């Protein structure tokens, strides 16, 4: 026997540990067969300036493709001689590369890594080869409305703010971009402290620390003249940004309430309420069954065709809101539903319905940490967004103190009165007027 | 205790379903219902037998209604022949609502 | 700390359990009914029955189910492939016996009423829909009925002409005769196996034999083509591969590594994969390419899946075919052996690092063995293979007969006699 | 019972209400009830 | 639809113990290999 309470205090700590340089170096063990090993380096997408808006996104393409030690195809052949994936993702405030492979495998695992993170051996061939594959990327990308709104979405939210800029970047940045701004880029955003060495499985934290190639370090400052806000706070000014397509088959909607940085008491509160609007598809199997109204209402009366609550969650910036793909004609019975959901939730939250969305959270939060991968970013981005805390264990606590009279309170900050941010992707002609969404934020009536 | 009295009501219970016009109209006593919300969704369950069977004898009934003559003595509902195939698919349609409103109290 | 415990009844039916020590159990039941056991009659019940897990049933209303599995944050999730269709059902430590009381409703009291059936049935159009929407999905299921003439040529996805004919006796007549003891093997992830044991004993004893359905296996080379506007065209060429969990098999998945191509680095093109390496040379700048290792009960499929562009479809396809030819001529060194092996290894072992991958692996594993298999044993059994072996195996492919499926402009993609 | 899911818009709707009431009377002005103050 | 330009392009079949494994869950959804 054993109970979900004992089996949460019962796992494994995470090991946060330093190098000279501020390398920091984080480890799950679990003395298990697969390691994913990775390096989750913080200097991403708001960092960039007008031209540069698509500089590290550009470097991601390049990570892989040789190091002066290792040239054209060297990297790939050695990872696949390793048998370890290796992926590299880019967010608009956080970079990182990670390998999956065998645990016996570190040795030359994290060397690889290491080695992909520092040297890059990045010719003009491979940049000109590069930019036409980005520029086709960005063709894509048009093509997938969920991508068109929800950078909408950030540029209006963010109108007049680096935070802004699509993580993709400008068109033409990807032309223009000179082949020394590469360099600059790589050189002033990848020096630790910023940089992480995380990894979950079955290796010793003492020789993850160990093996860290200790070979560049942060060359910045060491008094307060460094203090000066890279991370200077966002404007989240509310606007909305309007793009009527009426050639498009379905409709795109994102909106939202500007929202707490990454670590604050009301920041799990939130999640505990998007837990009861919850997220819905055209094939969820309980349709007209779903507990949470805007599901049902959907499910029962074809109101859309999926939609879902976000939570996402900057230094100095939020995005919160819900975001719903619906017929021409269906735009307003969903902005309705949904913004009724949101105040019923700050004046009319029961204790039943809070502690079912709190109980939903609980599993999100545990299952997703379910495999090697998972762990380790976890452990990684936590680490530059939360700092070095896993607060894991303490969740079920934060968690618990989830209170109906709480998650109302907490809510009406953030929703109640407060301009919204909406982005649409028409047809969007019936979409409410900025006016109506407005008003919606308040009761009267409706 | 009831014995007496079963066979008592039992006789009352004939009597007021003779008495009823929907004996006479010829329309069983679950085509009367009030259509109402659940009403409606039971008869949305019916079978094509069950459900044709019920437009058939209202079709007939509010012919007869309409011009004022009652269907002929040997053509009648005859109370033994209570067919409250109604009854089935209605219960569960409440029972169904019932535990919908009490899963909401909290 | 504790390992699984398997235990086969007098039923027959196979049950696990590992007391881990995170927060997180998941139960699931899988049942032995995929989607070969309809017949021409009986085409698209399994996908009904897929989507109508939340009906009504014997103890437990569609509302209760749904608001109850709410009330507490769980799901339930009803996989299903060609061969198996597993019933999982996660949730907190704590809830697990309000969500397997709710697991045996609808396993084995489903109530399938005309009405409520009657509802769901659009439901399966617009899943079809949605699942048609990546080319892989029509392409991959116009494989399997080319290929197959009977029994796995039957797809996942309710035949067009179907949907609103699926009856209620249907299903309830699906259920009967496959979701049965014989065919199940129950899986806990964070269950006492004495506590699921008297569970499974108490609520999982039903009788039905297998094939009431029509089971049997058999190969067919064929080719189905869908023609189509679109700029790129995917085609399969795939011929019988060998059977699950047998030696061949395990060979031929060896080889697919040698040649298969799921890129292991995010923006990286592979270096290691023969298929794309030699394709890529003889081929334009934008296409991709990799080996396509199906395995089954009594029959599999191993061979090539490609994307290329209208003019360059053949191209790319007799390409891929060559290079797997020249393994089948015999052409092939050590080292690459050696890489591919370790790279399935990796691979399996990070599948079955998560909770769903292990609850799945096990189950799988049940339902063809009846035990479970350790991993290490697992990994000894690749290594087995032998260098020739691989060879050999590839010689099969060449020398088998050929089954495709393309779609897209077909104005250059090679038939059977094309290559 | 009803009250505990009410309770919310029991305090919130209390409120309402009586500002309701009394702006109402305020606007109004009727001269008995304002007297009082 | 998404668009399928360039080398991106990494998608094929095959799997250990499951092949073309498709799972319809009461919330999630989705199609393996």
């Amino acid at each position: 026997t054993a109970t979900y309470a004992q089996a949460l205090q019962s796992v494994p700590e995470t090991q946060v540990s330093q190098l000279d340089n501020g390398l920091r170096v984080a480890s799950e063990q679990s003395s298990q067969p697969t390691c994913t090993v990775g390096v989750w380096i913080d200097a991403g997408s708001r960092y960039e300036s007008e031209k540069n808006n698509g500089a590290g996104y550009f470097v991601e393409h390049l990570a892989f493709k040789g190091t002066k030690n290792r040239p054209g195809n060297a990297l790939e052949k050695e990872v696949e001689s390793m048998g370890a994936h290796l992926n590299a993702y880019s967010t608009r405030e956080h970079t990182a590369y990670y390998i999956k492979a065998l645990s016996k495998d570190l040795p030359k695992a994290v060397e690889l890594l290491a080695d992909i993170v520092q040297n890059c051996s990045l010719e003009d061939s491979q940049i000109e080869k590069e930019r036409d594959v980005i520029l086709q990327e960005l063709q894509e990308n048009d093509t997938s409305m969920r991508d068109v709104v929800f950078n909408y979405l950030h540029a209006t939210a963010f109108q007049g703010t680096p935070l802004a800029q699509s993580v993709e970047g400008p068109s033409e940045n990807v032309r223009k971009l000179s082949r020394a701004d590469l360099t600059e880029y790589l050189s002033r955003h990848y020096k630790a402290p910023r940089m992480v060495l995380a990894a979950a499985g079955g290796l010793e934290h003492r020789q993850l620390l160990d093996l860290a190639q200790k070979h560049f370090s942060g060359l910045s400052g060491t008094y307060d003249e460094d203090a000066v806000p890279t991370l200077s706070p966002c404007r989240f000014t509310g606007s909305q940004i309007c793009h009527r397509e009426d050639g498009l088959p379905l409709a795109h909607v994102a909106i939202a309430v500007e929202g707490p940085g990454w670590a604050h008491p009301d920041n799990v509160a939130l999640q505990v309420a998007n837990a009861i609007i919850g997220h819905y598809d055209c094939t969820y199997g309980g349709g007209a069954h779903l507990s949470s109204p805007l599901a049902s209402i959907a499910a029962t009366n074809k109101l859309c065709q999926s939609f879902q609550t976000f939570n996402i969650c900057y230094a100095d910036t939020g995005l919160l809101g819900a975001h719903f793909v619906c017929d021409h004609m269906s735009i307003d019975d969903m902005m309705f539903v949904l913004q009724g959901q949101w105040m019923r939730l700050c004046t009319s939250a029961t204790e039943s319905e809070v502690l079912r969305g709190k109980n939903l959270l609980r599993n999100a939060l545990v299952s997703h940490l379910d495999g090697t991968t998972p762990v380790c970013e976890d452990i990684g981005r936590s680490l530059l967004t939360y700092g070095r805390r896993i607060p894991l264990a303490e969740w079920e606590s934060r968690i618990a103190e989830v209170d109906a009279r709480v998650v109302r309170e907490v809510c009406s900050k953030y929703f109640y009165d407060q301009c919204p941010a909406v982005a649409g992707f028409g047809p969007i002609e019936q979409l409410p007027d900025y006016n109506r969404i407005r008003s919606g934020m308040f009761w009267l009536r409706f | 205790a009831v014995s007496a009295s079963s066979r008592w009501l039992e006789g009352i219970r004939k009597w007021y379903y003779n008495a009823a016009g929907f004996n006479k109209l010829g329309l069983m006593r679950d085509d009367t219902i009030h259509e109402n919300d659940d009403v409606k969704e039971a008869i949305r369950r019916l079978p094509e037998n069950l459900y044709d069977d019920r437009v058939f004898r209202i079709k007939r009934a509010l012919d007869l209604s309409m011009r004022q003559q009652i269907l002929p003595k040997e053509q009648w509902t005859k109370y033994e022949e209570d067919k409250s195939y109604l009854e089935p698919y209605l219960k569960e349609v409440i029972r169904e609502r019932k535990e919908r409103e009490e899963w909401a109290k909290k | 700390p504790q390992d699984l415990e398997f235990t086969r009844l007098p039923n027959g039916l196979v049950i696990a359990s590992l007391e881990n020590y995170a927060p997180a159990s998941r139960i699931g039941l899988f049942i032995k009914a995929g989607s070969r056991y309809e017949n021409s009659n009986n085409l698209g019940t399994s996908h009904l029955l897929r989507l109508a897990s939340s009906l009504t049933t014997k103890g437990a209303s569609s509302f209760k189910i749904t608001r109850g599995i709410e009330a507490v944050g769980g799901k339930l999730s009803v996989t299903s492939t060609r061969e198996n269709m597993a019933y999982t059902v996660e949730c907190l430590r704590d809830d697990v016996d309000i969500l397997m009381e709710f697991l045996l409703n609808v396993t084995t009291a489903p109530e399938f009423r005309r009405w409520e059936v009657a509802a769901l049935q659009p439901q399966l159009r617009i899943d079809k829909a949605v699942a048609l929407q990546n080319p892989q999905a029509h392409v991959i299921e116009n494989l399997h009925a080319a290929a197959y003439r009977n029994a796995l040529a039957n797809s996942l996805y309710c035949p067009d002409y179907r949907i609103g004919k699926v009856t209620p006796v249907e299903l309830h007549d699906y259920v009967q005769n496959h979701f049965t003891s014989a065919r199940m093997a129950l899986i806990g992830l964070g269950v006492s196996h004495p506590v699921l044991k008297q569970v499974a004993e108490q609520f999982l004893n039903i009788r039905g034999g297998l094939g009431l359905s029509g089971a049997k296996a058999k190969y067919h080379g064929g080719e189905i083509r869908e023609q189509n506007g679109d700029s790129l065209v995917h085609a399969a060429l795939v011929a019988e591969s060998a059977a699950i969990g047998s030696a061949e098999a395990n060979a031929f998945s060896v080889l697919q590594h040698v040649l298969g191509a799921g890129p292991h680095v995010k923006r990286g093109s592979n270096a290691t994969s023969s298929l794309y390496q030699a394709v890529a040379k003889g081929v334009h700048q934008p296409f991709d390419v990799s080996a396509f290792n199906a395995s089954y009960s009594d029959s599999g499929l191993f061979g090539f899946y490609t994307i290329s562009q209208a003019a360059s479809a053949g191209d790319v396809i007799k390409a891929a075919y060559n290079q797997v030819k020249t393994i089948a001529q015999g052409n092939l060194s050590n080292p690459d052996v050696q890489a591919a092996k370790n790279k399935l290894k990796a691979g399996y072992l990070m599948s079955v690092e998560s909770s769903e991958g292990f609850l799945d692996e096990v189950g799988s594993q049940a339902l063809a063995a009846g035990s479970y298999t350790p991993p290490s044993t697992v990994l000894q059994q690749i290594d087995a293979v032998a260098d020739a072996d691989v060879i050999n195996a590839a010689k099969k492919f060449v020398s088998g007969r050929k089954s495709m499926a393309a779609s897209g402009n077909l104005g250059h993609t090679p038939f059977i006699d094309e290559l | 019972r009803y009250r505990q899911l009410a309770r919310n818009w029991v305090p919130t709707a209390s409120l309402w209400g009586a500002v309701g009431a009394v702006g109402l009377v305020w606007a109004t002005d009727w001269r008995l009830i304002l007297d009082w103050v | 639809k998404r668009s399928v330009l360039c080398r991106e392009s990494l998608r094929g079949q095959a799997a250990g113990r499951p092949l073309v494994a498709s799972v319809s869950l009461n919330v999630p959804a989705s199609v393996r290999y």
